[PDB]
DNA sequence: CCTACCGATAAGTACACGATCCTCTCGAA
DNA sequence: TGTACTTATCGGTAGG
RNA sequence: UCGAGAGGA
């Protein structure tokens, strides 16, 4: 209202948008907490609605492995949506071909591990999303980190990490 | 008393010649200038300056006057009126549109 | 602020159709079936909409739900099954 | 609606809020700059100039361009730009608002003349109101004529603390035209013996006051923090109106024809730039001020034209100007004239005959009339063999059509069309038919004084040309035949039809409300033929008295 | 002026006369809340007459044998007799009616006894003794507690505010007395059965009817009475054409208020 | 044919609502324009083709509502801001 | 990176009222948004779990018999921010630098956001960037920072640079 | 017993208002 | 024709 | 089309 003073600059400082909060509202009331996703998380939450989709789609009708999971998506995306979406088919390739775990048993470990340590969700879609060797790397990446999360105590994660880490 | 006295007086005028008009319209119009505090002239001045919306009391003479005062003290037309929303070009809240209606579809299934 | 909508209990509305609800909720449907809307009703021959409208109303078969306001911005949703057609 | 979709929401205008326009937000607002006070032809060929007229902004003839973005003058909304004024000026409307602003706050420091702890002034500010609590706050400050720095003795025991700047004496003001003169007293013993001095109070004086005043005195006298800030009661950048405020109009092709506002806006460009040019050339001290009077007479008489009884301003030829005051002022003009009350389409009016063959709810509308109006039906199945009949007839034969509106918004005139004769008639499509048969219509009678006089009328397609209606319905319309005239408007959706014939009907107004009595009554002939027959003395005899009962139309056929 | 005066005003659907704002005018449309168009103008016949003629017209008593009902209007009209238990309920009948001459000469001091009020009993009793082809020979299939009872019954049905609070249930039986008043005069336990020879099947009718006519006559929420009423007044104004100022030069002062002689004759007792 | 104040008067006291607006608008002026919901002033520039739909003085391409008003009262609003008045058309509720 | 949202948005013509309406304003829904990009949300990507939409009551609007319905869904967006650091695979390349399809955006680095030792090559096709033993060329994996954002359209375009420590080809 | 102030009733000056709609014709600098 | 707004002279109140 | 003038229930 009467222009406003545009509010602040969208940065890695975890000033996000004045639309997107870390504690934010629900449509049944609730205030629950933002809902970040990382390229494994979001991977599996496309799939899952598009599972779901064809599942709804065909009831009114009647009155695991790398490179095989590329062409079971591929089909997917042409039924329960139109050939009119082109965003969703170059998101879904780079979802797949960039996920750090592939079975959905690994990721709930993940997100325990991550969503706990006391990061913003934000921090943990970065986390999760990217692959990092060095405590610095992770420190200097996501810059949001350095006083909110231990050298050491991070490195640990790090490691846990690599064995959460999935086979490709 | 002053209102009742009021009364007395119009409906006098009503009875004088044209016999008659139901108590409910004159009553009405008595206790429109008396639920005020005091008595309220039927004139630019009297009713007219009130704490209505601008826009409705912009279309009885004082136009520009109003307009300016307005502005000038940051009024806020609350669009509630039978003129505000005839200038607007909306279905007016008489009648017919001080109700809305919606559709539901807990009914529109049960009638197929 | 919040809300203001009384529920479908303790209502100090009348259980009557008022005459403005009668010829709005005739109108309203009468247009949309001139509009090729779905007739609910057993058509009898009628190429009239508001003809059928009158009779959508006699069989109750309007899905339609009355929002009415009172003066504190407060309302009570009235389904048009609910109210009484005497007028 | 304006022609063409949109891809953005359409809401309801639920409240509007009033202000004054900031200086500043109309910089920003603008998207013209009007250096050049010239409208028509570019420097100067054809079709204007960058300067009034169309620099970013409104169309001319018949072309689309409107900086850019096109759509036409039937779509344009025109748009803002605005005016640099080579010194501030007051607004016409709030003169005697800003002489009682300044008669309430002080001068010099720009705080207020009682502040907090006198008693009155917490008994004037109790009100939580907006004009009735400034109304106190003038009264209040108007007299006690010097600012204070030390005030309160008898709260604290003795010694007195101060709350205020600077303790100056403010002075006494009143209008004359244009410009405000404040008498400074002084004289005790020292300059100018006895007799006070006046000086002539400037805009960039008063402005500086009002841009000094605290936040708090701006609530305390009736104003906004964000929409009317006193400072915007001066005008230091005015806002030009685009031309479909002030239309072209265009006197044939080669000639021009300006709007009474164009020449004026022109008329405020032409006294700025002589100031614009004084002030930085050569200039002669009290020789620009009697130009400054004039620019600010100039942008006065443009809002305002009928001001006090003191200057007129006339633009030559003889005929004064007309003011945006004069232009949306009551009667006839945009708010009476265009908003309150408007003029309207699918209406008629002819001289009134009566009748007592016509039903009382009915109404003999010409055949003429029922084939220049029209209803505009949806192609339903309940119609289509009837709607491709009338279309079949076309524009001549009374059961007939004129325009066949298809799926997108294309007219399809019949009285024309290359294939006027075939039309397959697709569902969804609206076919624009002539009057017909029991259709519910509005039929008026003016002066309409009471809830009558407007009423609904079932129609009936009649030959010789005259307004039929029944002679019961003589009395709620008050008119006889006399030579009087009748207005009919015909609704075009089938939810206003139905509230006509739900609500308005000639029948369902039998009883009046005012009276709580019947409004219609027998009358004329019927009335005093009605007391001949209803008597001992007559009785008809067997062969009319079979005639007598076939007329009645609900006859149960028993004698 | 007066169109523009009360275009705002219009009857909510709390029974309330508001505006635009939201400011309460009347509490109740013209007092009783009742659609101008519904009315009829009723005579009440427990304020006007005699005392003697009131006693005999509507005073039951069971307990003597001059002032008792006959056995040929009541089917049981000898075991009522000398009933102490059925002439408890008609003296609270007779001391209500006696109340209501009371309270009806402090309203209508004047005497008047005709005045305006909603559904037509007059006719509605009229309608029943021809729908029912009712006979002055046979008694009434109908008893006293059957009238008596029925009669105060019927008061609660007759609702124009939707009650629940201490407030509005007072202001529902404010908005009816004047009516119950004209329902208790013309339904006396006497006048029933002495003058229009009710059936029990026939009564059980008419108490419907009058209850179905008071809820048809009840004013329609979105009337917008202020327009009506400003155009119901300024319309009788115009056909003025009939030593103290009358007419549209006196209406201009009502308006104008206005401190100014014209004719300002004050009147002493 | 004129539908004045007198005209107006009658059908609201009827109550027809719709009628009367129809005649307002469907019959008579009618005309669609946009809006910028922060200010609620006519700033809008509206690209029907381009999708360019930008209020200068408020960098919004979001915030902006078209609407069905009478173009007298469009041409009205323009007038006020004419002489530095601010009809700011809102279509969002604040005081219930 | 992307975000599950909770957001909402139909008004419906009168002949659509019959019982195949539910998922008829379901499918009206997806038409619009499934594909759209607001400024303030980002790319609306997906529409997740169509059933269990609320839909709630549809006020048929004034003079016309069209239903305005409010339809509360959840989707998932595509968001950016500067300072945000993503990892895209190399689309475009050419000598001016290279354009970075992180998703359904493409970001561009110029030669000057990226290090000064590593020079475009000429010689090769598809076009390449050399240095040592590493190589930009049609495919490539690359680790870019969104150091500005560009709103344009229903399209969000960027400009990040990989001149920093942990940055470059991956 | 006088003065710094404080309410009286004045008289003068200024304010933009006044059926509804409709129809015809004349002549600009 | 009437109302409302705005300024000038004017008798007394009681306090130091 | 502006304005003036004229005319009508
Ligand atoms: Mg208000
Ligand atoms: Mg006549
Ligand atoms: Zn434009
Ligand atoms: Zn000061
Ligand atoms: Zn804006």
């Amino acid at each position: 209202r009467l222009k406003k003073v545009e509010e602040e600059e969208n940065a890695a400082t975890l000033q996000l948008g004045q639309e997107f909060q870390l504690k934010q509202i629900n449509h049944q009331g609730e205030e629950e907490e933002l809902i970040a996703l990382n390229l494994s998380e979001a991977r599996l939450v496309i799939k899952e609605a598009l599972v779901e989709r064809r599942r709804a789609f065909k009831r009114s009708q009647k009155k695991e492995t790398r490179e095989k999971e590329l062409e079971s998506i591929d089909v997917l995306l042409e039924q329960t949506t139109g050939g009119n979406n082109k965003d969703l088919k170059n998101t879904m390739q780079y979802l797949t071909n960039f996920s750090r775990f592939r079975d959905q048993e690994t990721v709930g470990a993940v997100i325990q591990l991550l969503k706990s340590t006391g990061l913003h969700p934000f921090e943990v879609a970065q986390l999760g999303s990217l692959a990092c060797d060095t405590a610095d790397e992770a420190k200097t990446l996501i810059p949001s980190l350095n006083n909110k999360i231990s050298d050491d105590e991070l490195e640990r994660i790090l490691k846990e990490l690599s064995n959460l880490e999935t086979l490709y | 008393a002053g209102r009742a006295a009021l009364y007395k007086e119009v409906y006098n005028v009503i009875a004088s010649d044209g016999s008659y008009v139901n108590y409910r319209h004159m009553a009405l119009l008595v206790d429109v200038m008396t639920t005020q505090g005091g008595l309220t002239s039927v004139t630019r001045h009297g009713f007219n300056r009130s704490n209505t919306g601008a826009l409705m009391r912009c279309s009885f003479e004082e136009t520009v006057e109003i307009l300016f005062e307005a502005g000038a003290s940051a009024e806020l037309d609350d669009c509630r009126g039978v003129s505000e929303n005839v200038i607007l070009g909306q279905m007016a809240p008489i009648g017919t549109g001080a109700f809305d209606v919606m559709i539901d579809e807990e009914s529109l299934v049960k009638y197929m | 602020l919040k809300e203001k909508a009384i529920p479908k209990d303790q209502r100090a509305t009348t259980p009557y159709m008022t005459k403005y609800e009668r010829a709005r909720i005739l109108g309203t449907r009468a247009l949309q079936i001139s509009m090729n809307a779905p007739v609910f009703v057993d058509l009898e021959g009628e190429t009239d909409p508001l003809r059928i409208a009158m009779k959508e109303l006699a069989e109750k078969k309007i899905p339609l739900v009355i929002r009415r306001y009172l003066p504190d911005g407060s309302f009570e949703d009235w389904s048009v099954e609910e109210l009484i057609v005497d007028l | 609606v304006g022609q063409q979709y949109s891809s953005a929401p359409l809401r309801t205008v639920k409240e509007v809020q009033f202000g004054l326009f900031s200086p500043e937000e109309v910089r920003a607002i603008s998207v013209a700059k009007i250096r050049f006070p010239e409208t028509m032809d570019e420097t100067q060929t054809r079709a204007k100039i960058g300067g009034l007229n169309d620099p970013r902004l409104g169309s001319i003839d018949r072309n689309l361009k409107c900086q850019t973005c096109q759509e036409g003058m039937n779509e344009c909304p025109g748009h803002f730009g605005h005016i640099d004024l080579a010194k501030p000026v007051f607004h016409v409307g709030f003169i005697a608002k800003i002489k009682k602003v300044c008669e309430c706050v002080c001068m010099h420091c720009g705080k207020l003349l009682l502040d907090e702890h006198n008693e009155l002034m917490r008994q004037a500010l109790a009100i939580k109101d907006s004009k009735k609590r400034f109304a106190a706050i003038w009264t209040l400050c108007k007299t006690k004529m010097v600012c204070e720095t030390d005030v309160p003795s008898e709260d604290d025991p003795t010694q007195l603390v101060s709350r205020g700047g600077c303790g100056n004496t403010q002075p006494t003001i009143r209008k004359d035209g244009l410009k405000l003169v404040g008498s400074w007293k002084k004289d005790r013993a020292t300059g100018d013996a006895d007799e006070p001095e006046l000086r002539v109070l400037s805009t960039e004086e008063i402005l500086n006051i009002f841009k000094h005043i605290s936040v708090k005195d701006f609530t305390s006298l009736g104003f906004n923090e964000v929409f009317s800030r006193p400072e915007w009661m001066i005008l230091t950048c005015l806002p030009v109106p685009p031309p479909p405020v002030r239309p072209s109009i265009s006197f044939n092709e080669s000639q021009r024809g300006e709007d009474d506002l164009t020449f004026k806006l022109a008329d405020i460009l032409k006294a700025n730039i002589s100031l614009e040019t004084l002030e930085h050339n050569g200039a002669p001290h009290h020789a620009i001020e009697e130009a400054e009077s004039l620019l600010q007479f100039h942008v006065a008489t443009y809002m305002d034209n009928d001001i006090a009884g003191q200057p007129q301003a006339l633009q030559k030829s003889g005929r004064p100007v007309k003011s945006i005051r004069a232009r949306l002022k009551g009667k006839e003009g945009r708010i009476r004239g265009n908003l309150m009350g408007k003029r309207v389409d699918f209406s008629a009016r002819t001289v009134i005959s009566g009748d007592p063959n016509l039903e009382l709810d009915q109404v003999g509308v010409p055949k003429s009339i029922a084939k220049t109006l029209t209803y505009p039906e949806v192609v339903t199945p309940y119609n289509i063999d009837r709607l491709t009949q009338l279309v079949r007839n076309g524009p001549n034969e009374h059961p007939g059509a004129k325009y066949v509106i298809r799926d997108s918004g294309d007219r399809i005139d019949l009285r024309y069309s290359k294939r006027a004769g075939d039309i397959q008639l697709q569902y969804g499509w609206k076919v624009e038919r002539h009057i017909m048969d029991n259709d519910p219509v509005l039929f008026n009678r003016q002066p309409s004084l009471h809830k009558m006089s407007m009423m609904a009328h079932r129609v009936k397609v009649i030959p010789y040309s005259t307004f039929r209606l029944n002679l019961s319905v003589t009395s709620p319309y008050n008119a006889d035949f006399d030579g009087d005239e009748m207005n009919l408007h015909v609704p075009q959706s089938e939810e206003t039809r139905a509230e006509l014939s739900q609500l308005c009907a000639v029948p369902l107004q039998i009883v009046s409300p005012q009276s709580n009595k019947p409004c219609m009554g027998i009358v004329q002939d019927t009335l005093c033929g009605i007391r001949k027959l209803t008597l001992r003395d007559t009785f008809i005899e067997l062969d009319q008295v079979l005639n007598m009962l076939y007329w009645v139309p609900d006859w149960d056929g028993v004698i | 002026r007066l169109v523009k005066a009360l275009e705002d005003i219009m009857v909510h659907y709390d029974n309330t006369t508001r505006n635009s704002l939201g400011n309460v005018i009347q509490f109740i449309y013209g007092e009783d809340g009742m659609d101008a168009a519904h009315i009829e103008k009723q005579s009440l016949d427990t304020i006007g007459g005699s005392d003697a003629a009131f006693e005999k017209r509507y005073r039951v008593d069971l307990l003597n044998t001059d002032h008792t009902l006959d056995p040929s209007l009541l089917e049981s009209g000898s075991e009522i007799l000398g009933d102490l238990k059925l002439q408890v309920l008609l003296d609270e009948e007779y001391k209500q009616l006696v109340k209501d001459r009371k309270f009806l000469r402090e309203v209508f001091v004047d005497g008047e006894a005709n005045w305006p009020l909603p559904v037509n009993i007059r006719r509605i009793i009229q309608n029943a003794q021809q729908t029912f082809h009712i006979d002055h020979t046979k008694p009434s299939d109908l008893t006293i507690k059957d009238i008596v009872l029925g009669v105060k019954d019927l008061q609660e049905n007759l609702l124009v505010l939707r009650g629940k609070n201490e407030i509005i249930q007072n202001a529902q039986r404010d908005a009816v007395t004047l009516f119950c008043c004209l329902l208790r005069s013309r339904l006396a336990t006497r006048r029933v059965l002495q003058e229009y020879r009710l059936t029990k099947q026939a009564f059980d009718w008419v108490l419907s009817n009058i209850e179905a006519q008071f809820l048809r006559s009840v004013v329609h929420p979105g009337e917008m009475v202020g327009v009506l009423a400003a155009q119901s007044i300024g319309e009788p104004a115009t056909q003025m054409t009939l030593k103290v100022t009358s007419g549209v030069p006196r209406l201009k002062e009502i308006l104008n208020v206005a401190k100014n002689m014209k004719t300002p004759s004050l009147t002493v007792y | 044919l004129r539908f004045g104040e007198m005209e107006r008067d009658c059908m609201i006291a009827h109550g027809a609502a719709s009628f009367l607006k129809e005649r307002l608008m469907e019959a008579s002026d009618a005309f669609r324009v946009h809006i910028c919901g922060i200010c609620g002033l006519m700033t809008v520039i509206a690209k029907l083709n381009h999708n360019q739909f930008e209020c200068k003085g408020c960098d919004n391409k979001i915030d902006i509502y078209q609407i069905h008003i009478p173009y007298a009262a469009k041409l009205l609003f323009q007038e006020l801001m004419a002489m530095n008045i601010t009809p700011r058309l809102y279509t969002d509720r604040s005081r219930d | 990176m992307f975000f599950i949202k909770d957001l909402s948005l139909i008004t419906l013509h009168p002949s659509f009222f019959g019982p195949r309406m539910k998922q008829y304003l379901k499918t009206k829904l997806l038409e619009e948004v499934e594909g759209s990009c607001t400024g303030k949300f980002g790319y609306i990507l997906c529409v997740l779990d169509y059933d269990n939409i609320d839909i709630q009551r549809g006020r048929i609007l004034p003079t016309d018999g069209s239903a305005e319905f409010n339809v509360k869904y959840r989707a998932v967006v595509f968001k950016p921010f500067k300072g945000e650091v993503v990892d895209g695979t190399v689309v475009s390349c050419s000598q001016h630098g290279f354009e970075v399809q992180v998703g359904p955006m493409k970001v561009f680095v110029t030669k000057h956001l990226m290090p000064q030792d590593l020079t475009f090559n000429a010689g090769s096709n598809p076009p390449s960037y050399q240095s040592s033993e590493d190589v930009i060329t049609i495919k490539s994996r690359i680790r870019v920072k969104i150091e500005g954002c560009i709103s344009q359209v229903s399209s969000i375009h960027a400009i990040g640079s990989i001149k920093e420590d942990y940055l470059g080809a991956i």
